[PDB]
């Protein structure tokens, strides 16, 4: 019956050990994410400065 | 030593939290002043709680406690979600440009 | 779009106009550019 | 016999239910992948554009 | 979000889509519980491919004071993937849902916290 | 607005309305069509000025299966305000009205749409 346990706790670690890895992986894609958000958002800011800009512009204009 | 080694492998496989074997935590960002708020539930240990608060990457950041697969499920579940909104807000970018 | 924007700049600039001094300048490149860039 | 027989059963089928949404993982991963790798892509794109503007 | 606009994907042609509309629109107000202070409106109908049409739609609640107002995207989002709604919209044909309401990244935090 | 409360301002003295309380209370019931499925009922009696007071009313409605409830707020207001019956209670003394129902944002805009 040892040759059950046996595979069990090979599957067990086997896993674990591969589960590690896949939490791993989405940590740094979370930090990815993140780090491409603060890019967002300054893209956001230097947008909206280019649209107040031309406006300006377009009012001299 | 037999039913001992059943036991604790049926307790690892499980997210009752008894040496879940599938301890992982996750780092959710979370501006202040909401830091003081969470504060984990049923089955924290404040050992891995403040383990993980130690090695903190950077401040306004909390730690989740991912418990097996449902919940790396989850947090992929929410990667998309947020993965639409960046393409959107980008999108949005691009047309304004 | 930024190198495109540089082209345009430089190509709307060579081109013209009627502006009370700036005619358009003409363009040289590589083998007498660099001569020209020494000479600096 | 029986309980055990039984018991073995149920937490090898439920081990192996677990090992199907370790599987789900598995599944869902490349795809999202790709779009998570076409992010910093577009957002060092549109960056670009946006110096574009800025420049014009 | 207050426009409330959901795109949903269906695997059935457009003609099909369109020849049934009727029933269609009806089933979606079911799986909304079937009130009548809920109406399914459709906004759009779109060929993607040859068996794959997007349909946009938006839901219309009325309050107990006779006001209407439409349901928020993100909250009717919320609704349709709860995996019992959603299991009875790919029972409608459904295979796939947007919503146009870009997150806040505290949003977004707050769903990757979440994910249930 | 399931208490029914309505205020009236009266242009007569309080020491007049009290005097007067049984014939004050049936001309209101009489004002509501005198039907004896309807009661109304005083909730107090304040004065206001040397000759105006304020009497806050509320009205029970006895159904055909003997359950009795009060006349909601509104609808009593809204009876109420219609020209004919405002003339009425305007030869009763009546100078103003008042229902404590804060009315929700939905329902202000119907009436606002519909003023009529």
């Amino acid at each position: 019956m040892d040759e059950i346990i046996t595979r069990w706790a090979t599957d067990l670690a086997k896993y674990q050990k591969e589960f590690k890895e896949q939490a791993a992986k989405v940590m740094e894609w979370d930090r990815l994410l993140v780090e491409n958000g603060e890019k967002i958002q300054k893209l956001y800011t230097s947008t909206y400065e280019a649209e107040r800009a031309s406006n300006e512009i377009e009012r001299q204009l | 030593p037999i039913p001992e080694q059943i036991k604790l492998i049926v307790d690892k496989w499980n997210p009752n939290h008894p040496n879940c074997a599938f301890k992982t935590y996750l780092y959710n960002k979370v501006d202040e002043h909401t830091v003081p708020l969470y504060g984990p539930g049923p089955n924290e240990d404040p050992k891995e709680w403040e383990e993980a608060l130690q090695r903190k990457p950077a401040p306004n950041f909390i730690p989740v406690l991912c418990s097996g697969f449902p919940s790396i499920v989850a947090r992929l579940m929410l990667q998309r979600r947020v993965i639409t909104e960046f393409n959107n807000k980008l999108h949005q970018i691009n047309a304004s440009l | 779009a930024l190198f495109d924007s540089l082209l345009a700049r430089n190509k709307k600039q060579a081109e013209g106009e009627t502006a009370l001094g700036e005619l358009p300048s003409l363009q040289l490149g590589l083998a007498d550019l660099r001569q020209r860039l020494r000479k600096l | 016999s029986e309980a055990l027989q039984q018991e073995i059963a149920k937490i090898d089928e439920e081990i192996q239910k677990c090992i199907r949404d370790k599987e789900a993982v598995d599944a869902f991963l490349p795809a999202h992948g790709e779009q998570l790798a076409a992010i910093p892509t577009d957002v060092n794109f549109v960056t670009r554009k946006s110096e574009g503007a800025h420049n014009a | 979000d207050e426009d409330g606009l959901i795109s949903l994907i269906f695997n059935k042609k457009e003609s099909d889509i369109r020849g049934q509309q009727q029933q269609l629109v009806e089933s979606l107000h079911k799986v909304l519980g079937g009130h009548q202070t809920l109406t399914v409106n459709v906004e759009g109908v779109k060929t993607k491919a040859d068996n794959q049409t997007e349909v946009i739609i938006y839901v219309v609640e009325r309050s107990p004071n006779g006001t209407s107002r439409r349901v928020g995207a993100s909250a009717l989002f919320s609704y349709f993937e709860q995996a019992h709604i959603k299991a009875n919209m790919q029972s409608l044909g459904v295979t796939g849902a947007m919503a146009q309401t870009e997150l806040s990244p505290v949003q977004i935090k707050q769903l990757i916290q979440n994910p249930l």
